[PDB]
RNA sequence: AGCUUGACUGCGAGCGUGACGGCGCGAGCAGGUGCGAAAGCAGGUCAUAGUGAUCCGGUGGUUCUGAAUGGAAGGGCCAUC
RNA sequence: UUGAGCCUUGAUGUGUAGGAUAGGUGGGAGGCUUUGAAGUGUGGACGCCAGUCUGCAUGGAGCCGACCUUGAAAUACCACCCUUUAAUGUUUGAUGUUCUAACGUUGACCCGUAAUCCGGGUUGCGGACAGUGUCUGGUGGGUAGUUUGACUGGGGCGGUC
RNA sequence: GUUUAUUAAAAACACAGCACUGUGCAAACACGAAAGUGGACGUAUACGGUGUGACGCCUGCCCGGUGCCGGAAGGUUAAU
RNA sequence: UUUUGUAUAAUGGGUCAGCGACUUAUAUUCUGUAGCAAGGUUAACCGAAUAGGGGAGCCGAAGGGAAACCGAGUCUUAACUGGGCGUUAAGUUGCAGGGUAUAGACCCGAAACCCGGUGAUCUAGCCAUGGGCAGGUUGAAGGUUGGGUAACACUAACUGGAGGACCGAACCGACUAAUGUUGAAAAAUUAGCGGAUGACUUGUGGCUGGGGGUGAAAGGCCAAUCAAACCGGGAGAUAGCU
RNA sequence: AGGGUGACAGCCCCGUACACAAAAAUGCACAUGCUGUGAGCUCGAUGAGUAGGGCGGGACACGUGGUAUCCUGUCUGAAUA
RNA sequence: UAAGGUGAUAUGAACCGUUAUAACCGGCGAUUUCCGAAUGGGGAAACCCAGUGUGUUUCGACACACUAUCAUUAACUGAAUCCAUAGGUUAAUGAGGCGAACCGGGGGAACUGAAACAUCUAAGUACCCCGAGGAAAAGAAAUCAACCGAGAUUCCCCCAG
């Protein structure tokens, strides 16, 4: 589903306002990105799906840390 | 995103060099080919460590390459044994290992590739001049002499 | 026609007319003004139409208020859109 | 390539007495030369057609200072500069051309695998485009929720408030 | 041929034929938040949408309005 | 019952028996009544449990002013000869009742709107796989032979067996009339009628689902009432109407 | 207390007040063995794509209001007692 | 615990028992077909059909046991591709389904009220979905206060319509 692995973006709810304030349903999607990124230490890509914000934890913490948090959460990648 | 870059990098820099740079380029063209690492601070001080460890050897090395500048115009005259021809004409020729291991074992642990002459090996009797390379930079002179064995 | 700004500010005994919101008439009182020698007259126009509640917001004024305290924002009050 | 900042470093001056198109302010007695000048033969650019900067070749032992004029000095030379101009170096854009590496592949191939899914891998074709997320202008009876007054010799029309 | 099963079978719908118009294929279009699928294991002599309605003789004038197609200079104009 | 007015030929009731409609909770005010009285009363809770404890609070004995603030006064205005509101009426807590408020708020009753399910055993369209069309006509293209032509054209006989072709049972349909209409039947029966090798008809099973399907298009059909199915829920929707 | 018994029962029956009871399994409690968990001490360390911010929404009794505080879909992004 | 018993309609039959294996009551065991999560595969529930291993004074098919998926772990294996990694088999352990209300969370109406209606209301209600426990959630201040101080969370009464 439209969720990104490092973050836990997804999809959230909340309203259209018209100028006259009439609320009609909505949704607000993440901004996700299937990427590959290398992995040095497994000489690999990992493809991962993120959301542009999830890129910049990973450009952050090094792909390594996050994917290790990918484990401990028992998520598979 | 500031990197810091490994391999020398076209526009960019040199070894060891900080730099900005767009995270896309960063991202996906030189952290996984090797040629540069994110600007963590444990990284910077990892450099700045490096930059200063590296700064130590190369004033050290300088203090070590000195002193032997020190020591080589301190001989500043050597003796070779040196089977002369006649009218002054070595039958052989004093190569660096020749000088070398004069000085060597005669005070300043000289290594042959440090020793530096011009056209000569010398096949004469006389006094010569000898220049060496103790640093990239620093270099001295001893004078060479030539005793018919 | 001459001189002029009473087309004044604060009030108001007592009345009229309205289911109400309201609308009207009013001598007299205080301050200050115009006209008249003076008595006096003037709170718009011979009278009766010419009009839009509240909310929200704007502008000026202000011995009011001012979320720890001093300010400020915002609110009130008075004038007005 | 180019507009707007920067930096080296090079172009450029007809108050008159004159060796004569006097650049102000300073160090100021030797610079400049064979890493090759004076001189003439010509090329270019600027221009007040007075001359100025300047490539090439030829040439080969000089152009030089208080030597006097001029408010201010030697084209012997040197430093921050201005009158303006060019071009190498930079920030941000503007625009373009390529690139590959993000990303796309509903081309071919390999393996998982006795599989027209999927995944990984190779390769070809594209490629910072396309596409998607957030924001934003336009369009939008396709869908949706509603409004669309009262009086009235019935209602409607007309009229009226 | 079809149709209001149960008051209308018709002149209504369809029809072969004609025209306009979209569509270069991962087609347009359609069902689907998507994945997937129909179109089509088709490929412009094909596929969709719209109108007309065998055939014969034919189909004139109007682009001001509304709709659509094309345009880049100027004005106006969003987030930022 | 409703009305200006009903024996009214306006409404409602065949009759009887049983049931069937102004309640309840909490706020609030007034009346009656009781307690205490410039005071009255406690709430949660404690509890020795209808006691007693608990006075946190609430109402009242002070108002005026937008407020600061002043205070039996205050505000208005520079100030009132004054003017507005106040000062000179005892309140409060129970208990019963009258009203109001919030709630279904006196009972019954819509047409409908929203949500989640169940339905293609009827019917529409499609998909796969099977079955069916007595009997009688017409006689296209093509082919052979003959005549014919320079050669084709053409032409006769024969052969051949086309078609949303013709007549007509089964089968599919449904143009007219009578009957029936508390039917034999919630759509038929009788006499006639149209299609009947086709865009035909039919069995079995499958797929499409409700703002959705399907529709040679009638708003037709989607399990005997479809301009938005059925069931359950929001639900006692709302009903200024009867 | 209540019920039953051929009509209405303290004394007919079953009960009720009170007093008692478990071989076995189980609850909960103190005690204790066990495998595991680590106690107190000194010197440290102190939660970053975070707080903050722009855009769109949502939540706060508070409807963008002069609107603090919270959450965050999107773009960004600190200081370090 | 017992002098009466073999549940009911519900008799009868044939029987059991009376001092302690009649019956009755309670604790713990045994047995517990088939369907159903249903779990060897299938399926129109209570049925159809298997693989492997064991057993036959008869070693036939019949009978008995195991064999679903997913997750964590381990062993043995093992590609594209050299190592690796994916993949593959087996074993151990766990999960699955059901069911009142309360509870945390992901989504989220409309009628209705506003005497029409769109902001607003109804209401974060009805409903759908996920998950947990005897409770759940919350919780030891980057909380309030107001220059005095308080000292996590939860619930009740006030403050106050
Ligand atoms: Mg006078
Ligand atoms: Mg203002
Ligand atoms: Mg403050
Ligand atoms: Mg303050
Ligand atoms: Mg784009
Ligand atoms: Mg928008
Ligand atoms: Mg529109
Ligand atoms: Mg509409
Ligand atoms: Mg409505
Ligand atoms: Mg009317
Ligand atoms: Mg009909
Ligand atoms: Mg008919
Ligand atoms: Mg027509
Ligand atoms: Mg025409
Ligand atoms: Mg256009
Ligand atoms: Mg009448
Ligand atoms: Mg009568
Ligand atoms: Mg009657
Ligand atoms: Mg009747
Ligand atoms: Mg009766
Ligand atoms: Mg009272
Ligand atoms: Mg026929
Ligand atoms: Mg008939
Ligand atoms: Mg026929
Ligand atoms: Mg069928
Ligand atoms: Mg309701
Ligand atoms: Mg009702
Ligand atoms: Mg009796
Ligand atoms: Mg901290
Ligand atoms: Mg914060
Ligand atoms: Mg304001
Ligand atoms: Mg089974
Ligand atoms: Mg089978
Ligand atoms: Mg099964
Ligand atoms: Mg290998
Ligand atoms: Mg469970
Ligand atoms: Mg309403
Ligand atoms: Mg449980
Ligand atoms: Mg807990
Ligand atoms: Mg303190």
């Amino acid at each position: 589903s439209r969720v990104c692995q490092v973050t836990g973006k997804r999809p959230v709810t909340g309203n259209n306002r018209s100028h006259a304030l009439n609320a009609t349903k909505r949704r607000f999607l993440p901004n996700l990105h299937s990427h590959r990124f290398w992995v040095e230490s497994e000489k690999r890509f990992v493809t991962l799906r993120v959301s542009a914000k999830g890129m910049r934890v990973i450009d952050k913490k090094g792909i390594d840390t996050v994917l290790a948090e990918l484990r401990a959460r028992g998520e598979k990648y | 995103m500031q990197v810091i870059l490994l391999d020398k990098v076209a526009n960019l820099g040199s070894l060891g060099d900080q730099v900005n740079v767009k995270a896309g380029y960063a991202r996906n063209f030189l952290v996984p080919q090797g040629k540069a690492v994110p600007a963590t601070k444990k990284n910077i001080e990892f450099f700045e460590a490096r930059r200063a460890e590296l700064e130590a050897k190369l004033a050290e090395v300088l203090a070590a390459a000195n002193a032997r500048a020190e020591k080589i115009n301190a001989l500043e005259t050597v003796t070779i044994a040196s089977k002369a021809g006649d009218e002054g004409k070595l039958f052989g020729s004093i190569g660096t290992r020749d000088i070398a291991d004069a000085v060597t074992a005669a005070g300043v642990e000289v290594a042959k590739s440090e020793v530096r002459l011009p056209n000569g090996v010398l096949r004469t009797t006389g006094e010569h001049e000898v220049s060496f390379q103790v640093h990239s930079e620093v270099f001295a002179k001893v004078i060479v002499n030539v005793v018919a064995e």
